[PDB]
């Protein structure tokens, strides 16, 4: 049944989970640039509380 | 079958823990300690073989450690 | 668990063949060969490290071989 | 299930079988001295055919 040697052969392999045809990985790494030039402040021209 | 290459060779690096992380450390140390504790005389054999090899003291100690390492794995 | 010491250490000797005899020679050779085939860069690095250690030529060659054996097992 | 790791962990361990509460080993080693001083030859004093 070999299923205990494979479990120990796997080491340093990332676990995942699956819902239907889709599989969620919970450890990744993504790189984004944030164009924050259409950000305003919703709180200027307010009177002090 | 018998070989089953370990995946720790290609350890996937990320913030989250890997499949069996907590065990590796004690894994190798326990294997070596157990094999040596069961077969003590090979320590003497390895000491002799290391002394016969290598000129300086550091070379002989490194030979001793590497023999005592390579034997329990039968690598 | 993970360690599971091999029984070949205490191999029972008799005329009849043991449990898994035909795989003993191939097993270790295949493990080492596969690991080296996957990682040649470490062959280069081990050559360098063996060259830095050991005075004579034979000492350096023996260091090279012992490193190339210790690496695949992570012993 | 671990049952394949043990099969590989077993190497150089002898195979045995079992009948009821008793276990038959088929690979062994016994030492016997043969006191061969009460053996005779049946054929002596036979007229040759």
């Amino acid at each position: 049944s070999q299923e205990g040697a494979v479990h120990t052969a796997l080491a340093g392999a990332l676990e995942a989970e699956m819902d239907g045809a889709k599989g969620r990985l919970s450890s990744g790494h993504l790189k984004c640039r944030l164009k924050m030039d259409k950000l305003r402040l919703k709180g200027v021209s307010y009177s002090l509380c | 079958a018998v070989t089953l290459p370990s995946h720790s060779t290609r350890k996937l690096q990320t913030r989250s823990q890997t499949w069996l992380e907590s065990r590796e450390y004690t894994k190798h140390l326990i294997r070596v300690e157990n094999w040596i504790f069961r077969n003590p005389g090979f320590a003497l054999a390895a000491a002799a073989i290391a002394w016969l090899l290598g000129s300086s003291t550091s070379q002989k100690v490194i030979y001793l450690v590497m023999i005592l390492l390579i034997a329990p794995a039968y690598s």
